[PDB]
C-alpha cells in the first residue's frame, strides 16, 4: 500500500438559524426501486455514500429516471431544498479568461479529472444533511437509509469545493513549473506548455506523479478533440481564435424574442467582427414584455441588419497576445451614439474589437462619449492584460486641449494620439468669457400659465428689437428656452444673451450638441451658425432693466 | 497581546462582499510579494472557498516613496461594524490641535499588526488578490491581526497606544496628538527645527516600544471661511453690475441685510451689456453696506457631531480648485481654494484626487472625521482613475455632479 495524503476538508455549514432539510420522499414504482438499490449498492461499496440508522432526522428526494436510448436508470437526488439552507461559498467565478488575453501555447494535454471529484470528502459533521430513502418494495420495510461522504452532484457547495480543493492541490506543481499554464472546467484540467512536444509529455508524467500523492487518477480526455477546442463559444486555434459561426437567419416576420436572440448574436460577434451595430435593432426592444409580438423592421433596423450581414459573410479571426508587443486601441464614431474600437499589437491583426453605445440621457456630446468609451477600453484592457493600452483617437489634440481645460468638470483620458479617420470628433461652438463690444444685447424671457399651458416666449434689444410670440401647450422651462432660440435667430452673427433662467445655462453650461428636445437640437443648430455668443445670466424679479422690461411682456 | 478583544457585526447584517475591481499586473505582483511576506509573518492567512466574504484591495504609494504599499479599501466592513466606545464613551476631539502652528502626521500602522485579531471576527476581513483575465482564481487571504484601515483597529489598539505615548505626553504637556485611523497628528507651536526634534523624539520613543520614517508637516494657522469679496472699480459696465447683483443676491441666501435695489436701479433700460454706467451715490451707500455686512461671520453657523459633513469642489481653471465643507446649505464651517496641485498640471484627475486627500486631511484635524465628497465629474472617468493618485491609508465617501452649478461663478 503506498500511502497517500488526504485531502484537507472545507468546514461547511447551515445559513444561520436554519435547520437541515426534511422533504418528504416519493413513492417510486416497484422497478424504479430496484434500479435505484443496485445503483446505490454500487456507490456503496466505492465509498460514496453510507448506510445510516433510523436516528437521523433529515431527508431529501430521491428519484429515477431514464433517456431515450441510453436503456438504464439514472439516480436523481433533489438537493434544492438543502441548496435553500446552505451557507454561501466564495463561488467558481463567473469570469472567464478572453482568449485575446491568452498567450501561445503550442502543446495542450486535457486531463480528466471526474474521477479524482470523488476524492474530496464532504465535511463530516455536514454528511447527516444530506440524507436520502429509497422506498422498500410495497412499503413493507423500512426504507433504506444513507448519506453521502463525497461532495453531491447538485448540491450547492459541490462546484466551489472540488475547484479550490483541485487548485490548492495543482498550486505547488504550477508554482515549481512556470512554463506551463492551468486551467479547470468542470470535469476537465488543461494543461498547456510552449515546450517541444518531448518535454511537454514529461510535464505531463510529472503532473500525473504529483497527484497520485493524494491518489488522484488522471487520464487524457476520450476521444480527445482535435483543434480547434470549442470552448466558451469561442474556436481557439493554436495561433489564432475566433467566435464560433455566426449565422444571423433569414425571415420574414421578427418577434420580439428572434430580434433578442439577433442582438445577442451580434452582441457576442462584435469581440471580433470590427464594426458591428445594434442601435437601431435594439430600439425595438425599449418596452415590451409579449416576447411574440411580432415588430415589424424599421427601414434604418433593415439597414443596420442588411450591415451586419455584410460584415458577417466572412470569418475573421483574432490573435493572441505577445507581452514583448505595445498594445494599441483605435476607436471609430459610427453616428447615433455608437462607437467601435479595435485593439491589436501589429497592424491588421487585432486582438480583438468591441464596440460602446451612448448612454441614455436627454444631453450628451461625442467628447462626451469617447472619453466614456476610452474609460470602458481602459477598464477592459486592464482586466484583458493587465495594462492600459495607448489610444488612437479621431480627435485633434488642439481640440481636446480645449475641451479639458474649458469644461467645468474635471477630465483625463490617458496617452493618446490623434488618427485622422473622419468622421472626426469635434467641438461645435464655444461660450464667450467676456461680453461682446459692439454685438447687439438680446434680453429674453418666457413664462407659461400651469393650468392653461399658455405661453411667451420673446426678446427686447439695446437696438429696441422686440419680439413677444403666443405659444400653446406648453411650460416655463419650455418657454425660456424658446426665449433663446427667437433671440439666436433674430441676431446677427456675434450676439450677446441675457437669461435669468438657471434651466438654460444649465443645459447649455453643459455644451451639448445633441438632445431629446427638439427645441434644444435648434438652439444648437443655431449656436454653430454663429461666429461669438455671450451667454449671461441675471436673477430674476431684482429689478434688473431690460429683463424686468421683458419678463413684463411674457408674463401675460 | 495574547487575548483577542471581542468584536461583532452590526445587528442583523452580514459581512462585506463587495467585487474586487481590476488590477494593472504590476500592482498585482506589488500585492503577491507584500502579502507572501505578510503570511510568512502571520498577519494573513490563506482561506477557503466556506468563506464567501470580500473586501477590495490594491497598492498605492505614499507621499514620494518607491516603495507599494497595499490599501484595503474597508469602507463597506466599517460601516457594517459594532460601533466602538472602546475604553470609555468617546475621545473628544482635541479642539487645539488645528490651533498648532505645526502638525505632523505619522503613520503608525505598523503598530495594528502586533495585536491579534479576534478569530471569529476574521473571515469578514478577507480579500483577494485578482488575475490577470481570469486566468487562476484570485489569491484568497484574511487578516489574523488588527488590519490597517479598518475602523475597529484604533479602537482596539487605543489602551496600547495611550501608555505608549504617556511618558512622551507627561513630558511634553504643549504637544498634542490625536490619532485617526492609521495616523498619528503631533501638533505643537515650537519652530520646525524644535518640532522635528520632538517629532523625530517621538518617532524614536515609539521605535523604543515596538515607526515608518515618514511625515507630513500641515500648518492649521489660517483654516477658515474666506469671506465674500465684491468688485473694487472705478467704472463698471453693465456687465459688471449684473454679475454684481448675482452675486449679492446669492450673498443674500447667506447674509441678512444684502440690498440690490440701489444697485438695480443703474441698469434702468435696455443697455447694452458694455456700456459703462456711473455709479449712483444710493448704489455705492448700498454696496459700501454690503460690503460692510460681508466682513463679519455667517449667523448661526455651528458643527454638529451627528450629522454628515459636506465638502464641494469646483474646478475653476488653470490648476485652481476651490472647496466648501458645510453640514447645512449656505451654513459654511470652511471654505478653502487650492492651486497649482503637485506634479499634475496636465491632468486634471489627478489634481481633483490631490484636493481630495487634502480637504480629508483638513477635516480630520478640525473635526475628527472625513466629509462626504460631492465631485464635479463623471462617475466612470473617477472610478477609473482615482486609485491611480491616491495616496492616502483611508477613503473617504463620494457622490458626483453632473449638472453645472451656477455658484462656481461666486466662488471665483
Ligand atoms: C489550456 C486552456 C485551454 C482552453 C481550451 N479549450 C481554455 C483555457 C482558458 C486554457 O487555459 C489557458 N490557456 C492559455 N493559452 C491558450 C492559447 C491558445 N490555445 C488553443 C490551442 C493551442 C494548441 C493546441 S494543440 N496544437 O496542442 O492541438 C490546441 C489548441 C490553447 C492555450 N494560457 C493560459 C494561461 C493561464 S490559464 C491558460
Ligand atoms: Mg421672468
Amino acid at each position: 500500500m503506498v500511502p497517500i495524503s488526504p485531502i484537507e476538508t472545507v468546514p461547511v455549514k447551515l445559513k444561520p438559524g436554519m435547520d437541515g432539510p426534511k422533504v418528504k420522499q416519493w413513492p417510486l414504482t416497484e422497478e424504479k426501486i430496484k434500479a435505484l438499490v443496485e445503483i446505490c449498492t454500487e456507490m456503496e461499496k466505492e465509498g460514496k455514500i453510507s448506510k445510516i440508522g433510523p436516528e437521523n432526522p433529515y431527508n431529501t428526494p430521491v428519484f429515477a429516471i431514464k433517456k431515450k436510448d441510453s436503456t438504464k436508470w439514472r439516480k436523481l437526488v433533489d438537493f434544492r431544498e438543502l441548496n435553500k439552507r446552505t451557507q454561501d461559498f466564495w463561488e467558481v467565478q463567473l469570469g472567464i479568461p478572453h482568449p485575446a488575453g491568452l498567450k501561445k501555447n503550442k502543446s495542450v494535454t486535457v486531463l480528466d479529472v471526474g474521477d479524482a471529484y470523488f476524492s474530496v470528502p464532504l465535511d463530516e459533521d455536514f454528511r447527516k444533511y444530506t440524507a436520502f430513502t429509497i422506498p422498500s418494495i410495497n412499503n413493507e420495510t423500512p426504507g433504506i437509509r444513507y448519506q453521502y461522504n463525497v461532495l453531491p452532484q447538485g448540491w450547492k457547495g459541490s462546484p466551489a469545493i472540488f475547484q479550490s480543493s483541485m487548485t490548492k492541490i495543482l498550486e505547488p506543481f504550477a508554482a515549481q513549473n512556470p512554463d506551463i499554464v492551468i486551467y479547470q472546467y468542470m470535469d476537465d484540467l488543461y494543461v498547456g506548455s510552449d515546450l517541444e512536444i518531448g518535454q511537454h509529455r514529461t510535464k505531463i508524467e510529472e503532473l500525473r506523479q504529483h497527484l497520485l500523492r493524494w491518489g488522484l487518477t488522471t487520464p487524457d480526455k476520450k476521444h480527445q478533440k482535435e483543434p480547434p477546442f470549442l470552448w466558451m463559444g469561442y474556436e481557439l486555434h493554436p495561433d489564432k481564435w475566433t467566435v464560433q459561426p455566426i449565422v444571423l437567419p433569414e425571415k420574414d416576420s421578427w418577434t420580439v424574442n428572434d430580434i433578442q436572440k439577433l442582438v445577442g448574436k451580434l452582441n457576442w460577434a462584435s469581440q471580433i467582427y470590427p464594426g458591428i451595430k445594434v442601435r437601431q435593432l435594439s430600439k425595438l426592444l425599449r418596452g415590451t414584455k409579449a416576447l411574440t409580438e411580432v415588430i415589424p423592421l424599421t427601414e434604418e433596423a433593415e439597414l443596420e441588419l442588411a450591415e451586419n450581414r455584410e460584415i458577417l459573410k466572412e470569418p475573421v479571426h483574432g490573435v493572441y497576445y505577445d507581452p514583448s508587443k505595445d498594445l494599441i486601441a483605435e476607436i471609430q464614431k459610427q453616428g447615433q451614439g455608437q462607437w467601435t474600437y479595435q485593439i491589436y499589437q501589429e497592424p491588421f491583426k487585432n486582438l480583438k474589437t468591441g464596440k460602446y453605445a451612448r448612454m441614455r440621457g436627454a444631453h450628451t456630446n461625442d467628447v462626451k462619449q469617447l472619453t466614456e468609451a476610452v474609460q470602458k477600453i481602459t477598464t477592459e484592457s486592464i482586466v484583458i492584460w493587465g495594462k492600459t493600452p495607448k489610444f488612437k483617437l479621431p480627435i485633434q489634440k488642439e481640440t481636446w486641449e480645449t475641451w479639458w481645460t474649458e469644461y467645468w468638470q474635471a477630465t483625463w483620458i490617458p496617452e493618446w494620439e490623434f488618427v485622422n479617420t473622419p468622421p472626426l470628433v469635434k467641438l461645435w461652438y464655444q461660450l464667450e468669457k467676456e461680453p461682446i463690444v459692439g454685438a447687439e444685447t438680446f434680453y429674453v424671457d418666457g413664462a407659461a400659465n400651469r393650468e392653461t399651458k399658455l405661453g411667451k416666449a420673446g426678446y427686447v434689444t439695446n437696438k429696441g428689437r422686440q419680439k413677444v410670440v403666443p405659444l400653446t401647450n406648453t411650460t416655463n422651462q419650455k418657454t425660456e428656452l424658446q426665449a433663446i432660440y427667437l433671440a439666436l435667430q433674430d441676431s446677427g452673427l456675434e450676439v450677446n444673451i441675457v437669461t435669468d433662467s438657471q434651466y438654460a445655462l444649465g443645459i447649455i453650461q453643459a455644451q451639448p450638441d445633441k438632445s431629446e428636445s427638439e427645441l434644444v437640437n435648434q438652439i444648437i443648430e443655431q449656436l454653430i451658425k454663429k461666429e461669438k455668443v455671450y451667454l449671461a445670466w441675471v436673477p430674476a424679479h431684482k429689478g434688473i432693466g431690460g429683463n424686468e422690461q421683458v419678463d413684463k411682456l411674457v408674463s401675460a | 497581546p495574547i487575548e483577542t478583544v471581542p468584536v461583532k457585526l452590526k445587528p442583523g447584517m452580514d459581512g462585506p462582499k463587495v467585487k474586487q475591481w481590476p488590477l494593472t499586473e504590476e500592482k498585482i505582483k506589488a500585492l503577491v510579494e507584500i502579502c507572501t511576506e505578510m503570511e510568512k509573518e502571520g498577519k494573513i492567512s490563506k482561506i477557503g472557498p466556506e468563506n464567501p466574504y470580500n473586501t477590495p484591495v490594491f497598492a498605492i504609494k505614499k507621499k514620494d516613496s518607491t516603495k507599494w504599499r497595499k490599501l484595503v479599501d474597508f469602507r463597506e466592513l466599517n460601516k457594517r461594524t459594532q460601533d466602538f466606545w472602546e475604553v470609555q464613551l468617546g475621545i473628544p476631539h482635541p479642539a487645539g490641535l488645528k490651533k498648532k502652528k505645526s502638525v505632523t502626521v505619522l503613520d503608525v500602522g505598523d503598530a495594528y499588526f502586533s495585536v491579534p485579531l479576534d478569530e471569529d471576527f476574521r473571515k469578514y476581513t478577507a480579500f483577494t488578490i485578482p488575475s490577470i483575465n481570469n486566468e487562476t482564481p484570485g489569491i484568497r487571504y484574511q487578516y489574523n491581526v488588527l488590519p490597517q484601515g479598518w475602523k475597529g483597529s484604533p479602537a482596539i489598539f487605543q489602551s496600547s497606544m495611550t501608555k505608549i505615548l504617556e511618558p512622551f505626553k507627561k513630558q511634553n504637556p504643549d504637544i498634542v496628538i490625536y490619532q485617526y485611523m492609521d495616523d498619528l497628528y503631533v501638533g505643537s507651536d515650537l519652530e520646525i527645527g524644535q518640532h522635528r526634534t520632538k517629532i523625530e523624539e517621538l518617532r524614536q520613543h515609539l521605535l523604543r516600544w515596538g515607526f515608518l520614517w515618514m511625515g507630513y508637516e500641515l500648518h492649521p494657522d489660517k483654516w477658515t471661511v474666506q469671506p465674500i469679496v465684491l468688485p473694487e472699480k472705478d467704472s463698471w459696465t453693465v456687465n459688471d453690475i449684473q454679475k454684481l447683483v448675482g452675486k449679492l443676491n446669492w450673498a443674500s441666501q447667506i447674509y441678512p441685510g444684502i440690498k440690490v435695489r440701489q444697485l438695480s436701479k443703474l441698469l434702468r433700460g435696455t443697455k447694452a451689456l458694455t456700456e459703462v454706467i456711473p455709479l449712483t451715490e444710493e448704489a455705492e451707500l448700498e454696496l459700501a453696506e454690503n460690503r460692510e455686512i460681508l466682513k463679519e461671520p455667517v449667523h448661526g453657523v455651528y458643527y454638529d457631531p451627528s450629522k454628515d459633513l459636506i465638502a464641494e469642489i469646483q474646478k475653476q481653471g488653470q490648476g485652481q480648485w476651490t472647496y466648501q465643507i458645510y453640514q447645512e446649505p449656505f451654513k459654511n464651517l470652511k471654505t478653502g481654494k487650492y492651486a497649482r496641485m503637485r506634479g499634475a498640471h496636465t491632468n486634471d484627475v489627478k489634481q481633483l484626487t490631490e484636493a481630495v486627500q487634502k480637504i480629508t486631511t483638513e477635516s480630520i484635524v478640525i473635526w475628527g472625521k472625513t466629509p462626504k465628497f460631492k465631485l464635479p465629474i463623471q462617475k466612470e472617468t473617477w472610478e477609473t482613475w482615482w486609485t491611480e493618485y491616491w495616496q492616502a491609508t483611508w477613503i473617504p465617501e463620494w457622490e458626483f455632479v453632473n449638472t453645472p452649478p451656477l455658484v462656481k461663478l461666486w466662488y471665483q
